């Protein structure tokens, strides 16, 4: 791959992908060897926790980022409270592409779940939002979706110009600008016989927004039967709105 | 307001 300068700058806070799924597999083990045989979590309030931890990871990834780290902190809330869940269905659906099988989802963990079982035990809700990203990643597989235009679309969720009341909103604005024009570039110079790849991409963000809405509902009714575990990150950024 | 920032969220954030 030709790769623009700014794609390799972006590329350089990418985690060892084995090992943060290692990790929070660990993590995992931990938490049910901390617990009795009787108070051990259930399937969903494990999940839960998977969930929490890679969205740990996420804010790692984004604090330490170019042009993220040089925002103030309130700025940084301010975006990340208007992205998170689209950037945990993002990752979930790179994920997918780069580790996954069709069949069956490959969790953080690096556990793989028929979709088979998952049609025969959750319920319409869910059910539902499998098949919606089931059709996104379709749509990655297809256009052979990979590392530096994954990079590319992180930023771009992650600095949207959908937040009101930035103290640096130039600085969003030169993300979309820059990072749009570096995309391009990439597609157009390393996919040349997917003349629409770029905008196909882009197709996709609000696609993205829509799923992690809908999650959201979903995560909010699980929450009113009281079924979300608390104290953590996952639950306040369902409060915060 | 204070109430629904999320506490880890800023404290995370807040590290150096
Ligand atoms: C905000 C977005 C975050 C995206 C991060 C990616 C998360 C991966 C989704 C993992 C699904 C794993 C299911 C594997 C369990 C196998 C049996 C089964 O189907 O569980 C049923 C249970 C009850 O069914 P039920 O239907 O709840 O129960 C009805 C009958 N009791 O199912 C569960 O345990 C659900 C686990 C999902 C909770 C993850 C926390 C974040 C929530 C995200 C919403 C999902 C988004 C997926 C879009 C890609």
């Amino acid at each position: 791959a030709s790769i623009p300068h700014l794609i390799l700058e972006l590329l350089k806070c990418e985690p060892d992908e084995p090992q943060v799924q290692a990790k929070i597999m660990a993590y995992l083990q931990q938490e049910q060897a901390n617990r009795s045989k009787h108070e051990k979590l259930s399937t969903f309030g494990l999940m839960c926790k998977m969930a929490d931890q890679t969205l740990f990871s996420i804010v790692e990834w984004a604090r330490s980022s170019i042009f993220f780290r040089e925002l103030k902190v309130d700025d940084q809330m301010k975006l990340l409270q208007n992205c998170w869940s689209e950037l945990l269905i993002l990752d979930h659906i790179y994920r997918q592409v780069v580790h996954g099988k069709e069949g069956s989802i490959f969790l953080v963990t690096g556990q793989q779940v028929d979709y088979s079982i998952i049609a025969s035990q959750a319920g319409a809700t869910l059910n539902n939002l499998m098949s919606h990203a089931q059709e996104l990643v379709a749509k990655l597989r297809s256009l052979q979706f990979d590392q530096r235009e994954f990079v590319c679309l992180k930023f771009l969720v992650l600095f949207s110009l959908d937040v009101k009341n930035l103290e640096n909103f130039q600085l969003v604005e030169g993300v979309q600008e820059q990072v749009n024009a570096a995309l391009l570039d990439y597609t157009m110079c390393n996919y040349p016989q997917q003349t629409e790849k770029f905008g196909q991409l882009l197709l996709r963000l609000p696609e993205i927004r829509a799923i992690s809405m809908q999650a959201e509902e979903y995560l909010y009714y699980k929450h009113l039967n009281g079924d979300v575990p608390y104290n953590n990150l996952l639950i306040e950024m369902l409060h915060a709105k | 307001g204070a109430a629904s920032r999320p506490a880890i969220l800023y404290a995370l954030l807040s590290s150096s």
